[PDB]
């Protein structure tokens, strides 16, 4: 039996880490909802 | 048990100990969470049981105790934040550009982060709190990293 706990509010905090990078990928969604790269 | 707005850990007892099998969202008594989580089996929220009511593999989502009720969307053009729930550690909000994935069926954004599989579905948000996608679907790049789509539902 799987079971949830709050774990905090939705809101957008000012002054939070950032980072990450925006990459542009050519990919395709099979039937069984999973993404694959395409080159 | 507990119907409040906000982000929640999806946890089993299954396994070994308590695993955190991924995160979701409850907004207006619906919990919202991708399908591999859950793999739309029923929920325990302390006494109360939440049961499944619409779900979509190749979409990768679910809702349960009532219809998706998520539908914000990213604009294409500003920064958005993962609201990142990793197993055992607080929630943390992580600002970033999202990138795009390009597909035979149009462009959706992705987030760059990478968090461990049990982080799956924790909300990515706008400037305005609001939920415009679950993390959790999406590729792994040539170096190994994680990059997961902006999935969204349609709100009827
Ligand atoms: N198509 C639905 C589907 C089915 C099963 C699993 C997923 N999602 C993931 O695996 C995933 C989610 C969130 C962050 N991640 C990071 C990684 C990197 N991996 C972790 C183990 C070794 C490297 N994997 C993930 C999605």
């Amino acid at each position: 039996d799987m079971y949830i706990e709050r774990a905090g509010d939705i809101t957008w905090e000012k002054d939070a880490e950032v980072t990450g990078n925006s990459p542009r990928l050519d990919v395709a969604l099979d039937e069984s909802g999973d993404f694959s790269l395409v080159e | 048990g507990e119907t409040t707005d906000g982000v929640y850990r999806v946890m089993t007892r299954r396994l070994l100990g308590s695993t955190q099998v991924g995160v979701g969202v409850m907004q207006e008594g619906v919990f919202h969470t991708m399908w591999h989580v859950t793999k739309g089996a029923a929920l325990r929220s302390g006494e109360g049981r939440l049961d499944p009511y619409w779900g979509d593999v190749k979409q990768d989502l679910v809702s349960y105790c009532g219809p998706w009720k998520l539908d914000a969307a990213w604009d294409g053009l500003s920064e958005v934040q993962l609201l990142a729930v990793p197993p055992g550690e607080r929630a943390k909000n992580i600002q970033t550009l999202p990138g795009i994935f390009k597909t035979k069926d149009g462009d959706i954004g992705a987030v760059a982060l990478d968090y461990p599989a049990g982080t799956s579905g924790s909300p990515i948000l706008d400037k305005c709190g609001r939920v415009i996608g679950l993390y959790g679907n999406g590729v792994v790049i040539k170096n190994g990293s994680y990059v997961s789509a902006i999935t969204q539902g349609k709100r009827e």
